[PDB]
């Protein structure tokens, strides 16, 4: 005559799959999933601040293209460029346009100073169809059309000291006419040139003036270039003819500040973490959702799903 | 797994156990029962917590970077944009598959352990009152009512109060 | 390793034994014997294939790059190329040279659980009949013929047989 | 009287040693190699399509380097460059070299298709000596060198529409004569000028006439430029002298193509990874061949043997 | 850790053991003792120190690398130059504290596992002559002097030679 | 009657806190620092042979900055660029800048071979105000300002042969007058041009002649280019004026050297480790010193401590 006592552990009819460095399938009695697969399909505006670009790039709303006149000295954490997005301007390019992208969209304002730049001799405001604001001709609102007065253009030798205490973006440009006889009518000179300056560097822009293919009106172009100059330095732009002169600087500052191209709408939440398929939660270390993400985010990696085990073998039977 | 226990020589699980992940089933002049242990359910339930907490660390707040997506050809540095990126995410891909592989049969492992330990407790504390059956049971050779199983179970099993009559009952 | 079966309590290995990793040696009124077990050899083969699948299942395929021979000198660029090469190369060497110390640690604490697997399910087996002697080995205290040892390594000994036998040779 | 059974474990009297987190040198009853350290020394043509460049660099066969007139409109997914290599046509420069040849080793095709240019005012197929086909002067094959005829240059303004569903690649080029009589017997002109555009870019090109080192007879030179013209934008050549103009496009792909500097031979065999030594095995997860690789290859690690135990420690007595 | 003798089963250490990290305490008809096992000792300082100079064996000579830090603003280049460096130290420092995870785990459970290797050659040895009381104690059931202790701590002792004495005092 | 024999192991009073998998803090008998987190302050002399640039960037002293004549000729392991770095001769930029540097500290020497260019029809060793040795007007050591001689400036093409067995390494400039009284008064021609070229290579540099503000008495400046001659080649020079001419050639060499921007003083001690911070043991696997290191270094890590388990777990009481 005795007893029996049996040791024992528990089991569930539903165990979970999950993989080992001896195994590539074990039922465990519970597991969590450690890749986040799935987005809410808007990108909340908290608590980052966010400024959804619309119709807008962020180079056209620095230069000012008059349907990006509401972007005017705003900031943000997160500057989120959509498809839908055009210029509506003059038609322009901008070598190394990547570069200017990134470092005004790291810099996070657009806040424009204005400063009076000594332009005797020259008339300013000069505007063009293809940049219309409203019905009346115009231009970009951050820059300044130089051309000829009383026919003339004479030698511009124009200087402007940093001697605030932070560091000034200057953006300015060169205009390519079509023809030569665009080029007299404007500048009055067979041949312009544009050298902008600082004690560091020295940036010479020779205008070519020839044919490019129709753009909202014009086979005209412009050419975009920007300097930066360091307080105790000072900006000197010498031009004979062609020059798209700066009104002022914006100023850079540092920070945590990005750009995104995003088509996800911008909804009223709260989410650390940003991705072009909208915001996702943080709560798992890894994410197959998108290699691009801002924010307090997880790491992305290829797979989709990754079991982690939280629980013992799972022995039904 | 490592043990020998779970998966091993106990022959299954206990599917009606949903207080405990381990615990004592018991027969005698009584009937049967089954109690959870809540020290071992806890030990393997802290360690799984802790490697839980362990990561939910992570600290991956990036915010300006690199572009990853190009519309456009423009060939060397592009390409070397797409190799860092492309290089990137196959090691922290790999850092993710080899930290489940490891976490998890590790986490085997330790739930194997707590049963082994549940075990080897238990089988130390009977002294020369039973004898293992090789299937996770002591046969007990003597009388064992409630309060005697519940003295198993609780840790205050006094083997030398039974010592006599078992060892009657074991050597013939 | 971790478990003191081999190369720890069992002195040496069997290099006579080669249709198994684990196995049985056996002296009675018959003679003497070696016999491998299988379950045991399979359990640990098993888990070493299965590693070995995990590891062939690398997914890298890799097409146009970036270039990582260099004929002039450029500077910055060729500089970022050769940095990110180097780079990427210390990490994935890294990522080598510790799966195989991980592995490897694992692989040979894995055979000596087997081994011990094996000797624990015979010692609970025996019950009161014979006594472990700290090498490896069992004193049986009865008659244990070929057919005996045979129900040992098959599973089938049944201990109530003789367990009268052993107890009085066990117990003067 | 009684009985003794004693539990065991095999060895071997060959173990291997191998590494732990422990142990630098500890034996084991088996191992298997995870580095590939060795290659047949043969580049399998399968199953990838390989071109041999032979005498022939990807960029003179996209030219048309009279040698390479053999590599016209052939595809491949790996381009094989030998050392061999060498130009036989009129001297050239490429700005930005690696990267041309980056984006057609990318593509994986030499497809030009043919398109008539209004080349009205000047004379086409301008040839040299420096180039011959055959006995004959002649000139790279995608490239039209345009000199003035009867005694003038005029202002060319040529365009070409991308109306069709893909990208066209232009090779176009810009002749820089030795001497200022070569300038005006060539161009008629003292200075020349290339500015070929799209809707988004336009590189001008200057050409400037000096002394360059003798190269297969000429102190002359030319500069290789492209561009690349996407599905609704347009082409527009205007040019002054010296343009080298193309005679066409060729198709860009996008695909699994590169391309790899190798002297290894072509042998006929199968095998997913292809290395500069040549094709290896991929049964590995890891190898020390090669840091270049194209295909299914093994991770290139620095370590020339890595040793996976397969088996229990050896221990033999 | 896994094997539940330190902070297990074994209550806790003895901080008056300076010559050892594992070993034995006695109470016998001649007083109590105190003596370290230089074996187990041995053998966890042993693999400690393998695994120390597995980690100062580091090839990172590094000589002309990239710029990691910059005073101008430049854009796209810079932006590859600092996401390159920052990528290749979140890597290396996910490997770090890997590293430290693993070999912390490994170390604390190696240590369980030698005196768990004590303990089981111990208890293999007494045979019949000793019970196991569960708190890592042996109760020896025989007189067993200095002599006698010595012989199990230096693996002399001979069961044979108490083993009549032993099970008289064991079954009553 | 019997006796009692315990299984034990040691303790310590003083343990320490270490990570594991499953734990934040649990207490081993001890432990050790894995990251290297000190340093003594001095960039140890040994075993690299290092090189001070004290008062000057490595740009500076390849020119010849009169401030820098003692870095003539000299060969280093280990350039250390000081902040208290200045120029002090005529007012210059690089484009290209970071480069140049960067692939003459990695050659790691400023030997420099004396050519004698063939310089007939203008007047050689050009000084200014901007750049005084002592008292006296003088020009970078390395640098040949040629201007015109008797009203002319001849057109010049000058070559130069690469027949050692090594590389040579050319450094130049180009002129950039303030005014055009000055460009007429110096080179006698409305406008410059300079062309050195190789069998590769043409890097062609007009001037432009226009204002930058006041450096060192000078609105003037020049551009520094380079250019490097493979066995074999030439080197050709053709110049309308505007040259700022090689004296001879740098030898370019692989191996080891590099360059660091540190403030720390120079100590007579022995580290394999280098960092800004300066030198540090490299004992331990990590460290948390700095991203910046040469020399035979543990791995830069986040973390400033990393404690190894050396022990087994604590359990006082
Ligand atoms: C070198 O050669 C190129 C062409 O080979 C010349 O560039 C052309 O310049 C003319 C301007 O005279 C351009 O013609 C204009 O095109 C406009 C755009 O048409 C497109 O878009 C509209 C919708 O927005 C579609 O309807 C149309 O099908 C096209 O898809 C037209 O809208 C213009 O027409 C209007 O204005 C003119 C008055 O000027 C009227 O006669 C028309 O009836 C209508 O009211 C106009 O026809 C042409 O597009 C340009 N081509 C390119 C490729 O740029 C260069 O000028 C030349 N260089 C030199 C130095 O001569
Ligand atoms: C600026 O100054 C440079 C030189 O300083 C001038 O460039 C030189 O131009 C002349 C052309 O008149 C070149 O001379 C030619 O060199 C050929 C190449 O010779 C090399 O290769 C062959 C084997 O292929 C070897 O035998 C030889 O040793 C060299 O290694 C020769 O083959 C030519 O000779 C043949 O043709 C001429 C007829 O023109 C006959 O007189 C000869 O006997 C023979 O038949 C020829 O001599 C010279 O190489 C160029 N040098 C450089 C460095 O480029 C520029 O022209 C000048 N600029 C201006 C504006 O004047
Ligand atoms: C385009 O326009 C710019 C200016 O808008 C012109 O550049 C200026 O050129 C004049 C030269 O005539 C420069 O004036 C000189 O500045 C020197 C530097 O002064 C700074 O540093 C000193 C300390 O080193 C401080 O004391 C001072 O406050 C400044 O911080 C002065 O030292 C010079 O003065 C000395 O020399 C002159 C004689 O030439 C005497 O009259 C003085 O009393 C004194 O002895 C001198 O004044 C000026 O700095 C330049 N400015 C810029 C921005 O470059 C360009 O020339 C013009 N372009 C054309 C084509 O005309
Ligand atoms: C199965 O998945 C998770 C993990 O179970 C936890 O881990 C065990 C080791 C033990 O701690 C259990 O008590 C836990 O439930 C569970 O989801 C978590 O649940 C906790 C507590 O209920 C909650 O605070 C967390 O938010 C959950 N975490 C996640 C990532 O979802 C889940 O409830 C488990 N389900 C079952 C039936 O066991
Ligand atoms: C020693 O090296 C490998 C590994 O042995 C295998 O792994 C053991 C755990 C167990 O599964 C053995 O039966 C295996 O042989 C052996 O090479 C492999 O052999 C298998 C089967 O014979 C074959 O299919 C594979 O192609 C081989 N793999 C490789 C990478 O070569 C080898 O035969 C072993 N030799 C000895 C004597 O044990
Ligand atoms: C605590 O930290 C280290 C580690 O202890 C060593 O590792 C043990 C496993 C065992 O091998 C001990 O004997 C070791 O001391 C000790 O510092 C090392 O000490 C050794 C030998 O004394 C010396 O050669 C090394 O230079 C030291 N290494 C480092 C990185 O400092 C230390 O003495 C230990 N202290 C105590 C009280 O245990
Ligand atoms: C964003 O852009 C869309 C489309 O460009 C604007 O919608 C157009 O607005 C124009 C204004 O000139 C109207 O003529 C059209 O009726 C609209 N067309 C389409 C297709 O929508 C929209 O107004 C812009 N919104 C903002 C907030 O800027
Ligand atoms: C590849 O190039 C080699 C060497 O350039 C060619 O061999 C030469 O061919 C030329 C043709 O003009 C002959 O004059 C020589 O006799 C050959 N010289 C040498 C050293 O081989 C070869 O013909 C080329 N092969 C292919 C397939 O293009
Ligand atoms: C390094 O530079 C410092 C500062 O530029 C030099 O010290 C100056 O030397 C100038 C020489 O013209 C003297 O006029 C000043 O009295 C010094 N000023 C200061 C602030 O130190 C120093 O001589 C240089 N040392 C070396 C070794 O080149
Ligand atoms: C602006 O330029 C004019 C013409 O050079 C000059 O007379 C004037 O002094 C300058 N400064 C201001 C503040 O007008
Ligand atoms: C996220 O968006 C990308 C394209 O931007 C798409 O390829 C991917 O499948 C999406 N993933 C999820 C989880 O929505
Ligand atoms: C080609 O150019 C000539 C001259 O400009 C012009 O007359 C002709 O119409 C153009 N087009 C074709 C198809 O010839
Ligand atoms: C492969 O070739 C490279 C040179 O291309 C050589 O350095 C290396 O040693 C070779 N390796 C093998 C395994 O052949
Ligand atoms: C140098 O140039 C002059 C003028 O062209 C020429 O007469 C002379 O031969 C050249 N060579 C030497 C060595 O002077
Ligand atoms: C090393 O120097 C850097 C700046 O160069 C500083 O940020 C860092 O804190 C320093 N670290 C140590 C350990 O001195």
């Amino acid at each position: 005559p005795g007893a029996t006592l049996c040791l024992g552990h528990h089991a569930v009819p539903n165990g979970t799959l999950v993989k080992t460095i001896t195994n590539d399938q074990i039922e465990v009695t519970n597991a969590t999933e450690l890749v986040q697969s799935s987005s809410t399909g808007r990108i909340c505006d908290s608590p980052h601040r966010i400024l959804d670009g619309k119709n807008c790039t962020l180079i056209d709303a620095l230069l000012g293209d008059p349907h990006c006149d509401g972007f005017q000295n705003k900031e943000w954490d997160l500057f989120v460029e959509r498809s839908k997005a055009y210029s509506n301007c003059y038609p322009y390019d901008v070598p190394d346009y990547a570069s200017l992208r990134s470092l005004v969209a790291s810099s996070g304002t657009l806040e424009f100073i204005n400063e009076d730049f000594n332009w005797t001799g020259v008339a300013q405001s000069g505007e063009s169809y293809a940049c219309k604001r409203g019905s009346v001709k115009s231009f970009f609102s951050r820059l300044n059309w130089l051309h000829e007065s009383e026919y003339k253009y004479p030698a511009l030798n124009v200087t402007m000291p940093n001697n605030g205490k932070f560091d000034k973006l200057y953006i300015w440009g060169v205009h390519h006419p079509s023809t030569d006889r665009e080029q007299t009518n404007l500048y009055v000179r067979a041949s312009g040139r544009v050298t902008v300056s600082t004690k560091r560097s020295q940036q010479t822009v020779i205008p070519n003036i020839g044919s490019r293919p129709w753009v909202r009106g014009l086979s005209s172009r412009i050419s975009i270039y920007w300097t930066i100059v360091k307080p105790g330095d000072i900006l000197l732009i010498n031009s004979t003819g062609n020059l798209i002169a700066p009104r002022g600087y914006f100023k850079i500052r540092t920070g945590k500040s990005s750009i995104m191209r995003s088509d996800a709408p911008i909804g009223t939440c709260s989410s650390e973490c940003i991705t072009p398929n909208g915001s996702i939660p943080n709560d798992k270390p890894f994410q197959n959702v998108n290699r691009i993400t801002y924010g307090a985010c997880p790491r992305y990696v290829k797979q989709n799903t990754l079991k982690l085990a939280t629980g013992m073998r799972n022995v039904p039977e | 797994g490592i043990f020998g226990a779970i998966a091993g020589f106990i022959e299954n699980g206990w599917e009606g156990m949903v207080d405990g992940w381990y615990g004592f089933r018991h027969q005698n002049s009584e009937g049967t029962g089954q109690a959870a242990d809540l020290k071992s359910t806890q030990a393997a339930i802290d360690q799984i917590n802790g490697k839980l907490n362990r990561l939910i660390e992570k600290t991956n707040e990036k915010f300006h970077q690199i572009e990853k997506e190009f519309s456009e050809v423009e060939g060397r540095i592009q390409d070397l944009e797409k190799y860092v990126e492309d290089t990137k995410i196959d090691l922290w891909s790999y850092n993710a598959e080899l930290l489940v592989a490891l976490e998890n049969q590790h986490t085997i492992d330790l739930t194997d352990s707590e049963m082994n330990k549940l075990f080897e407790k238990t089988r130390k504390q009977l002294r020369e009152n039973a004898e293992d059956m090789g299937n996770g049971c002591f046969k007990i050779y003597h009388k064992c009512d409630n309060a005697c199983i519940g003295s198993i179970r609780n840790g205050t099993y006094d083997h030398d109060v039974y010592r006599d009559e078992a060892l009657n009952n074991r050597f013939q």
